[PDB]
């Protein structure tokens, strides 16, 4: 269903799928000197949503954070099999799978699952973290199975300002505390009204491992920085 | 009807279903096939058509169990495949159970199967329209058969092109029917094909095929000479 | 898997499909077979190589066996797959019996192969045209033609490609057993029949013989040009 | 467009069910109540062609012995249903050993029906039935059955093409509280009110029950008691007209 | 009772005017036929 | 080509999944729910049309469990079908890991499956929108709405028909307003709420109503005596 | 009507119809039976010179005991014919004698009716065999519709062959006067004259069994 | 159903439509009028139009029956010279879906039929050929 | 119906997917191969090197296949990730075989038997990348290779693909000897080859991915020259075009 | 089923002049350790038909189970065809002989008794699948010690009368207890006539031991 190449070239359905994207959820991600951080507007339709049970950030492993712009459900079945994948690496390897090995095994799935009939390809943007080595690893992977390795992005609504403003932003030289500061500014410019601590999720990754940010610090760095 | 009217699996905006009307098409445009029974003789008189007068008629009476024998109109195909489906049904009730398979208990299974492949996006109907003589330990049993399976139970019936003169004969005749002995039960089936054939054409013995089941009689075949003493008794105009 | 049907019947009772694939074997590249009384010979046109381009790797003929040898006109990948099947098929047919396969064998495993693929409920009908010469064990130079259809004939001589049908009236033209005596005058014959599309005397008519269960051979370029200069003799002294 | 059961029509409307109950708009009709100790079924058996036999294709069956149904609609999908609930309840019987509950019953059938309407490379079926049956531990018990699959238990109702005028003249009855003996009489005066004889020209009632009368089994009605039935209701006929 | 409209009325109170005719109208049982009559042409459309 | 079950159209929109939610909005009935300090409840219209039906045969309220009761708001085949998929995941849930299935991972599980069937070009979103209400060990009364196209989302207060705006945006005003309620206020915040959002007042017959309790936790659902007990007293 | 296995609103599958086109197409062939056998000749469709006789088989050979000719599609006869001849084989293995001509043919009929496979054979077929009923001739067409016939013409020409078999033919002949009307025919209908090597000619005899007339007897009843 | 955006003479036909709507629906009783629609494309319809205050009482044409059909085909024989020989309802039978005018036009044809030679009598099956190889 | 037509013909004997994927190519990134006596090279152009991105990879447009064979790819990149991998399977399943590197010629012939696969399976698209393969076999010694999505694979001394592969050619055919121009010279063939072709002049070892296999010690040796290799190329190149622009002009 | 763990005892039938009449007893076992006596080894098949069994009370009931869905179907079905017990004897041994031959034997010994249309059944299709049509049957280890008064009974009387007939099954039941180790005195005769069949609860023979003293 996916094979007609348009006379271009180009597949039209991807081509969709990535406009269905840029009209998803921001989120911004930036890697630090000593981790990375990853952000993204959870802003719900109302306050009768109990803000604490659809998650937007996901720990795959304890030591990889994963966040994404678009699809919810499409989101959900790409982290669990993500978690999955990363799991019988462990197994086999007795060892976390090295973030590179994770998006790349991402994305041969969304491409697998873009390479037959019966199928809709995801559409959703990734935009994996890691702490593999002391080294930290952002990637954004793309509904069409491309995996990009990033300094820091944004996706999204807002994702090519969110992209220069980042770039315009961004020094080697910065510590991860200036990167939170630096993704909330940028999740800041990105948001439509005030940004109620609850509203915006956020995750960190470290040598301590990636952790999502509790309601009590989030709200912290936001009254903070406003 | 536009759309609507491709493989039986669409579901037209009227409660209708084509593919099936297309099969009961070409269920008339089959031969024409007459049966009909008395308190213990089932008659099917059948007209073998003639495709060139160097090909001989096409046989249409099958024997398919002692007790059983088949009129078919319609896909030859079809009809074969059918036949041998039959006759599997009734050996492996034999070896099951010794008896004669129960004409009704047939000829719901055969509908079951007709229907069967009218509900899946895969497959065709079965165009073919079968009359069933059969005797089981109730007596003599005329049913019909169409590709919907609609199975009906019929003290005489008549199916192919040109049908409905035996329609009229055997409802004329009702109230002789099931109260005349064999020959004048053949008769009557040689009656009804008279009625359907154009004028002109007469019942040679050649284009008549008569297959009888009955009490102490498996359902024997009558062609070319077996239909000669009928032939010869049988009233004119 | 797709279990999807193809090559559905024409209104005219013909198939699109088949008829497509004749004309895009048409399309390319033209090669002649001849047999004679022990060898059988082969040309057919390079199509042009880039001076950075291997010839090695433009098989477009292909000996299948010490009596098979198939030269392609069609999509090299279908060309590819359908040798080594048919390939395959010949050692397999070697198991069977312990005697090389024959080109009549080989020729009916080609058809075979072209009706399932043509009639395998959802697949696409190779776009090839084959041509096979062979010497049966006993020795025989028989030369065999198979169309994308699949039906296959015995042919004493084929040209097969884009200009098939002018180098086809040509071969029936001006074509005797003096012509098809012996190797001599038969590579001459060939190369008369190629350059009957004029003016590639020196960039195409890769050219190969089979001598009676001898073995297969390509010729040499300087062999390939000393018979074009002896045969632009021969013209120029008939006019 | 509206030509497979994928097509969410921007209503949210599929189809093909609907087209599924436009075809069910063909049968004659198909009547049961349930009475305070069983449940009876009359139906409007149309001769479609007077050569045809008593005795022959019924709209109404019985699965187990302590089940019966009646259909209306397409005829072989009718027969496939039929058959269908009689493997179930008999694969529960296998199961449990004892006699499945028609709750539990009409929610498998509902979910094949579900099934078959749901996915694309088949049809939803052209026919809708009612369940009935009894038991001393636990009543009579009616549901009826549709194309789309709605399992719902009736006191009392009806299908095919005065489904409105038997559900109407049902519920111009106490049907609480009375007994089979004359509620087969009381289905017998529907059928016959319902029937539109300036329109089918020929026409037979067929008409059975299962109740504590039969022990919890379902039988046709017995041929003394349908004749005394279609008696009652000829004279009912004639009453109405003068 | 779904939809919009009262010619529900009209159609019972006429029907059954008629019908006392072939033979008041206290058939509120009459008038919910009407009630179908008008349901099952929502159920054209 | 948006015909077929779930290809994106130019910028998306995938709108036979847009059809599913105008599917579950045309169910034809309302039903509203809401998460108290200890005790959840919810509430559904309940028509008998011809006066016959009636019973426990017609309904809307189903048990998943012991312990986790549930409401459908969509084509009745449809969300049968739901109840008992949800019944088979809870079932083999228990038989798997040995504890009763949290409301969270019942929803999670019915999101994923109706989630491949958007996927898949094969299987319809079947049109309803499904509701649970359970108790948890830390949580207490949960509650969790999930739907179709995937979503499993938990609210403090949740309402799911054609008034499902209405009914969201009077339980937002309520909630503002001292969220802490006993079992008396949920239960009437909830009943009030839809007979606000319905413009009909209540006889105890056409209506179900659920609940469950920390101290009780098994899904209820209150007989008519209890419910026009409640109903006359407020 | 369009879709792969559809059946086409005025009856037939309408590729049955697609298969009688294409048969119609193909090159003519021509059966007769008699009480002396049963002889087969078909005209062949040489293409341009170079072609040796034994370079287009319109003629096969199913046991010691029948021969078969076709009309259409070459492979689809090979495909056809060898699976009759697989059967019959699989037969005599199994019953120690031979099948009748009526059985092989509804066999391979009984195969053709599957439409795995998704279109029908391209192929018609007649089958001249000596069984238990003597010599007979049956003729099965892509639909599967096999019947036996006293002398049958398929091909390009079919209708105009079978005219003047309906003709010439009568109950009582012998193998040489229906080899001889069969070789009048086909030189009348011809794509030209008769050169003895544009032809395929059998016989099948209550004797002598299955046979290919070679050259000399080709030219012997040509001039004759 | 009016919101469709084609182009051109589509909105002069809302206009028109709308017109009718007023017509009846307005700021007037209109007590003595009787509208009375026909229509084939039953489906696709004005929702407005549709019904209600507007077009009520939806009387809809069936198929006919086999009785339907024998009594049409009886109306138009009624003037027809046929003889005392007729089975109207075993042709009744054979129509099959013969629903519309396709009666009268086979009664015509019948009577050409007859007037080839100049009789009076229904021949019962040169009146099916007159309606309107492989196996059989 | 939906099942659109993929393995299918055109009525003018062609194949519509097929072209789609050659377009495609076409549209995708520049890329080039140069055989040389001494060794084998390839360059090939970054689409976008925008400073947001990591370095995380070796390459971007190329893939060390084994110790002895390495690819370039023009097209989708996620496509390409899955050909390498199937190419991965199978060399190394032919070393398991044979306890000995697979030949470059039957790598490629395997993988494009999988492309045609591909193309005449039914309702699956065929890999919309065009592969450029740089080997080392003990029977031709250095050998390299260009795969199209038909299957069709042609085993060549030089050429280009993707982007402007028309004029790259041309280019290179005009200015290409047979039996010459070592890696020291061919490096800047390529460079210039790229100058002209990139149609930005200004290239650097950002812009630009640069490999080289080359046999020492009985063994193979894949490098991919590193920014200050590349940089200094850069400035040779430029030297010797303006010196060669200089006496040109002189002479004008 | 491939252990003999739980089964009863032998089996008696006699083909009654006017009917057939069997008896087995009520003894459940699991080797000198008695099961639950009051199992009974005998039901109805049909109006017209009753089976027994003398092997793995399991498996009897099974093929119980089984062939009571069957006649269900039948008497469902409403043609007014019924099952013959030649029928059901032919269906019994076919099923048995499938299962041996795929080495899964049911490991029941066989007594069907029938009546129809005034001609009396009597089946004995054994383990593997023999079958058998005699007027007596003696099914298990009974076999030895009781067909042989049976047999000579029969032909020296071919035609039997009933009470005579359930005297002649008590007594040689009487002698089966006397000797034989599972045994018990109580036991079930099933009769089948024309009026239909009927199953004359758990009787108990008079047996006596100080005959012998």
């Amino acid at each position: 269903s996916l094979t007609t190449f348009s006379p271009s070239g180009k597949l039209v359905q991807i081509e969709y799928a990535l406009a269905a994207v840029a009209g998803g959820a921001p989120s911004v991600g930036i890697k630090a000197a000593n981790g990375v951080v990853l952000a993204t507007e959870k802003k719900q339709k109302s306050i009768l949503y109990d803000e604490r049970s659809v998650h937007k950030v996901e720990p795959i492993t304890k030591h990889i954070g994963l966040v994404y712009s678009g699809m919810g459900p499409d989101y959900r079945v790409l982290v669990h099999r993500a978690r999955k994948l990363a799991q019988q690496y462990y197994l086999v390897y007795q060892e976390p799978i090295p973030t590179a090995q994770l998006v790349q095994r991402v994305a041969s799935v969304m491409q697998e699952y873009t390479q037959s009939g019966g199928v809709r390809p995801f559409g959703v943007s990734l935009l994996i973290c890691g702490w593999n080595e002391g080294r930290p690893y952002l990637f954004q992977s793309d509904p069409s199975g491309a995996y990009f390795a990033w300094k820091a992005t944004a996706m999204g609504k807002n994702y090519v300002n969110g992209k220069t403003f980042l770039e315009k932003r961004y020094n080697e030289d910065l510590e991860l505390e200036d990167a939170i500061h630096t993704a909330i500014l940028t999740l800041k410019e990105s948001f439509e009204g005030q940004m109620t601590e609850d509203n915006i999720e956020v995750g960190i990754c470290n040598e301590a491992g990636f952790r999502r940010l509790t309601p009590t610090e989030v709200k912290d760095y936001l009254a903070a920085i406003a | 009807r536009n759309q609507y009217d491709n493989d039986v699996t669409v579901w037209s905006p009227q409660g209708r279903i084509h593919q099936i009307e297309y099969a009961m098409e070409a269920v008339k445009q089959g031969s024409a096939t007459v049966g009909l029974k008395s308190k213990t003789h089932a008659v099917l008189v059948a007209l073998k058509r003639a495709q060139s007068e160097l090909a001989a008629h096409q046989k249409k009476i099958l024997h398919v169990d002692n007790h059983i024998g088949i009129s078919i109109a319609g896909l030859t195909a079809d009809a074969r495949l059918l036949c041998n489906f039959m006759r599997q049904e009734c050996l492996d009730s034999r070896f099951v159970f010794d008896r004669p398979l129960p004409v009704s208990r047939l000829v719901s299974l055969i509908g079951s199967k007709t229907q069967i492949p009218t509900q899946r996006y895969g497959r065709r109907p079965y165009g073919v329209g079968l009359l069933i003589a059969g005797y089981d330990d109730m007596g003599p049993h005329i049913f019909q058969t169409c590709p919907s399976a609609n199975y009906f139970d019929c003290r005489a019936m008549s199916i192919g092109a040109r049908s409905q003169s035996a329609r009229t004969y055997l409802e004329r005749h009702m109230s002789e029917f099931m109260e005349c002995n064999l020959n004048e039960l053949v008769k009557h089936g040689l009656r009804a094909l008279r009625e359907t054939l154009p004028a002109e054409q007469d019942l040679t013995t050649k284009n008549v095929s008569i297959g009888i089941v009955g009490k102490d009689l498996e359902f024997t075949i009558y062609d070319d000479d077996d239909v000669s003493p009928f032939l010869e008794g049988l009233e004119e105009r | 898997s797709y279990d999807r049907a193809i090559t559905v019947f024409s209104p005219d009772g013909h198939l699109f499909q088949v008829e497509y694939a004749q004309e895009a074997v048409k399309k390319g590249s033209t090669a002649v077979g001849v047999r004679g009384r022990d060898i059988v010979v082969l040309g057919v046109e390079k199509k042009s190589v880039a001076k950075l381009q291997d010839e090695r790797t433009v098989r477009k003929i292909c000996a299948l066996d010490d009596n098979v040898c198939m030269a392609f006109a069609g999509l090299t990948a279908d060309a590819r797959i359908v040798i080594n099947r048919a390939r395959v098929e010949c050692q397999s047919h070697r198991l069977t019996v312990e005697d090389p396969v024959t080109v009549e064998y080989i020729t009916r495993y080609i058809a075979s192969l072209k009706q399932r693929y043509t009639q395998s409920n959802g697949r696409r009908p190779f776009g090839i045209s084959a041509l096979i010469v062979g010497f049966d064990f006993d020795g025989t130079p028989r030369l065999y033609q198979t169309d994308p259809s699949g039906t296959y004939h015995a042919w004493k001589a084929n040209a097969i490609g884009r200009g098939a049908k002018s180098v086809r009236e040509f071969l029936e033209k001006n074509y005797t057993d003096e012509a098809i005596e012996t190797d001599d005058l038969t590579i001459k014959l060939v190369i008369k029949a190629l350059l009957e599309v004029v003016q590639s005397g020196g960039k195409n008519i890769e050219l190969a013989v089979m001598r009676r269960d001898q073995s297969l051979k390509i010729l040499n370029p300087e062999e390939i040009e000393k018979y074009v200069a002896e045969i632009e003799k021969e013209k120029e002294e008939n006019e | 467009y509206d030509l497979s059961a994928s097509t969410f029509s921007p209503d949210g409307r599929v189809f093909q069910v609907e087209y599924a109950m436009k075809a069910v708009e063909n049968s004659s009709t198909a009547i049961g109540i349930r009475c305070k100790d069983g449940v009876v079924f009359g139906v409007e058996k149309l001769v479609l062609s007077k050569l045809y036999e008593e005795g022959s294709n019924k709209r109404l069956f019985n699965v187990d012995r302590h089940v019966g149904m009646a259909v209306a609609g397409l005829l072989a999908d009718a027969r496939s249903l039929a058959d269908i609930a009689r493997e179930e309840a008999s694969n529960f019987r296998s199961n449990f050993g004892y006699n499945i509950p028609l709750k539990h019953l009409a929610d498998r059938v509902a979910m094949y029906v579900h099934a078959y309407t749901l996915y694309s490379a088949v049809r939803p079926f052209g026919c809708s039935f009612m369940l009935g049956s009894y038991s001393v531990n636990d009543g009579a018990q009616l549901y009826m059955i549709d194309p789309s699959g709605v399992s719902y238990g009736y006191w009392g109702c009806a299908i095919g093409k005065a489904r409105q005028a038997a559900k109407t003249e049902i519920e111009k009855l106490q049907m609480k509280e009375m007994t089979c003996r004359d509620i087969v009489k009381e289905v017998a005066k529907i059928i016959y009110i319902v029937h539109d004889e300036v329109k089918d020209k020929a026409f037979e009632l067929e008409l059975s029950w299962v109740g504590e009368l039969t022990n919890g089994r379902h039988e046709i009605v017995p041929k003394d008691i349908r004749e005394e039935a279609e008696k009652y209701a000829k004279e009912s006929l004639k009453e109405e007209d003068e | 009772s779904d939809g919009f409209n009262g010619a529900d009325l009209r159609n019972v109170c006429t029907e059954a005017g008629m019908f006392a005719i072939r033979a008041v109208q206290e058939d509120f049982m009459k008038a919910v036929r009407k009630v179908a009559d008008s349901k099952k042409l929502e159920s054209k459309l | 080509f948006d015909r077929h079950i779930t290809i994106f159209s130019p910028e998306g929109r995938l709108y036979q999944v847009e059809y599913a939610f105008k599917a579950i909005n045309q169910g034809g009935l309302t039903s509203v729910a809401v998460r108290g300090k200890d005790c959840a409840v919810i509430v559904t219209q309940k028509k008998v049309p011809d006066k016959l039906l009636d019973s426990s045969t017609v309904t809307h309220l189903f048990k998943i469990t012991e312990n986790i009761g549930c409401v459908m708001t969509g084509m009745t085949a449809d969300s049968r079908s739901q109840v008992q998929r949800a019944r088979y995941e809870a079932a083999n849930w228990k038989y798997k890991y040995g504890y009763e299935i949290p409301v969270d991972m019942l929803c999670k599980r019915i999101a994923d499956i109706s989630q491949v069937y958007t996927q898949n070009a094969e299987m319809r979103p079947l049109g309803c929108c499904m509701i649970l209400i359970g108790i948890d060990e830390e949580q207490g009364p949960q509650v969790y709405k999930c739907d179709p196209a995937g979503y499993y989302c938990g609210f403090k207060a949740t309402a799911a028909g054609v008034k499902q705006t209405e009914s969201t945006s009077f339980l937002e005003k309520k909630v503002k307003k001292k969220f802490d309620w006993t079992f008396e206020q949920t239960v009437e915040t909830a009943i009030t709420c839809l007979s606000t959002v319905l413009s009909i007042d209540f006889k105890p017959s056409e209506i179900e109503v659920g609940v469950v309790t920390v101290e009780n936790p098994k899904f209820r659902i209150l007989t008519e005596a209890e419910i026009d007990a409640h109903l006359v007293a407020l | 009507d369009r879709g792969v296995n559809t059946f086409s609103p005025e009856g037939r599958l309408f590729q049955v119809e697609y298969a009688i086109e294409a048969i119609k197409l193909g090159s003519t062939a021509i059966g007769i039976q008699t009480s002396e056998g049963v002889c087969l000749a078909v005209e062949k469709r040489i293409t341009s010179p170079l072609m040796e006789p034994s370079s287009i088989e319109k003629i096969v050979e199913i046991d010691a005991h029948i021969g078969c000719a076709m009309s259409g599609l070459i492979a689809d006869a090979k495909t056809l014919i060898d699976k009759a001849r697989v059967e019959t084989q699989n037969h005599w293995f199994t019953y120690n004698e031979t099948m009748t001509v009526e059985s092989v043919t509804q066999a391979v009929s009984n195969l053709a009716l599957q439409f795995a496979m998704s279109r029908p054979f391209g192929v018609a077929l007649l089958f001249g065999g000596v069984d238990e009923k003597g010599p007979q001739l049956f003729h099965m067409d892509p639909s599967g519709t096999f019947v036996q016939c006293d002398a049958r013409a398929i091909g390009s020409a079919s209708e105009g062959a079978q005219s003047s078999l309906q003709e010439v033919y009568h109950k009582s002949m012998t193998l040489k006067e229906a080899i001889k009307s069969s070789l009048i025919i086909l030189k009348q209908v011809m794509e030209e004259k008769l050169n003895a090597t544009n032809i395929e000619l059998a016989t099948v005899q209550p004797g002598q069994n299955f046979h290919m007339f070679t050259k000399e007897e080709l030219e012997e009843v040509i001039k004759d | 159903k009016r919101f469709d955006s084609e182009k051109a003479g589509d909105r002069e036909v809302q206009r028109t439509m709308l017109e009718l709507l007023n017509q009846l629906d307005g700021f007037q009783p209109n007590t003595q009028v009787k509208v009375i629609a026909a229509t084939n494309r039953v489906d696709i319809l004005d929702p407005a139009l549709l019904r209600s205050g507007r077009l009520d009482r939806k009387i809809e044409f069936p198929m006919p029956n086999e009785e339907a059909r024998a009594r049409i085909m009886q109306i138009h024989s009624r003037k027809m010279n046929v003889s005392p020989d007729v089975n109207y309802e075993e042709l009744a039978r054979c129509t099959d879906d013969f629903n519309g005018a396709q009666c009268k036009a086979v009664c015509v044809e019948a009577g050409m039929i007859a007037l080839r030679r100049g009789a009076t009598e229904l021949t019962h099956e040169d009146y099916m050929e007159g309606i309107l190889q492989y196996y059989a | 119906r939906y099942d659109s037509r993929t393995t299918i013909f055109s009525p003018e004997g062609r194949l519509y997917q097929v072209e789609y994927a050659m377009e495609a190519i076409g549209h995708a990134g520049t890329c080039l191969g140069i055989l040389a006596n001494d060794g084998v090279l390839l360059a090939a152009e970054r689409r976008n090197i925008h400073k947001l991105l990591d370095e995380v990879f070796f390459s971007e447009k190329i893939y060390k296949l084994n110790e002895d064979m390495a690819c370039s790819v023009a097209g989708i990149t996620s496509d390409a990730n899955v050909l390498t991998n199937e190419l991965r399977l199978i060399a190394q399943r032919y070393l398991l075989q044979y306890q000995e590197p697979i030949p470059c010629e039957q790598l490629v012939t395997a993988l494009c038997d999988i492309k045609q696969a591909y193309t005449q399976f039914g309702g699956k698209r065929p890999f919309g990348v065009s592969l450029l393969y740089i080997g080392w076999d003990k029977h031709y010694g250095f050998q390299l290779y260009q795969s199209d999505p038909s299957g069709n694979y042609g085993g060549w001394k030089a050429t280009c693909i993707g982007n402007n592969s028309a004029a790259a050619v041309s280019m290179l055919k005009q200015d290409y000897k047979e039996g010459e121009m070592t890696l020291k010279s061919a490096l800047a063939l390529a460079i210039k080859v790229l100058n002209k072709t990139m149609d930005v002049s200004k290239l650097s070892a950002e812009k630009v991915e640069i490999a080289t296999l080359t046999r020492e010690n009985g063994k193979t040796v894949i490098r991919v020259l590193k920014q200050k290799e590349v940089e200094q190329l850069i400035k040779k190149h430029e030297e010797e075009e303006a010196k060669a622009e200089r006496e040109k002009k002189e002479k004008e | 089923t491939q252990n003999p763990m739980v089964t009863g005892t032998s089996v008696l039938g006699v083909k009654f002049e006017g009917g057939v009449v069997i008896a087995a007893d009520m003894l459940g076992s699991y080797g000198s350790l008695a099961r639950f006596r009051n199992i009974s080894r005998i039901m109805r098949v049909n109006n017209s038909t009753m089976l027994g069994a003398s092997g793995d009370y399991a498996d009897f009931q099974y093929l119980k189970q089984v062939l009571g869905q069957m006649v269900i179907d039948e008497e469902l079905l409403g043609d007014g065809h019924s099952y013959s017990p030649r029928a059901i004897h032919s269906w019994l041994t076919r099923a048995m002989y499938s299962r041996r031959s795929k080495m899964n034997p049911l490991w029941n010994t066989m007594v069907i008794g029938g009546y129809a249309d005034g001609e009396s059944f009597l089946g004995y299709v054994d383990m593997l699948g023999v079958a058998y049509e005699a007027p007596s049957l003696a099914t298990g280890y009974g076999a030895y010690l009781a067909q042989p008064l049976l047999r000579e009974v029969l032909e020296k009387q071919p035609v039997l009368s009933q009470t005579e007939a359930r005297d002649l099954v008590e007594r040689c039941m009487r002698v089966l207890y006397y000797r034989d180790a599972r045994s018990y005195n109580r036991f079930q005769i099933a009769t089948v006539t024309e009026k239909g069949v009927e199953i004359e609860g758990p009787l108990s023979t008079e047996t006596n031991w100080d005959i012998a003293h």
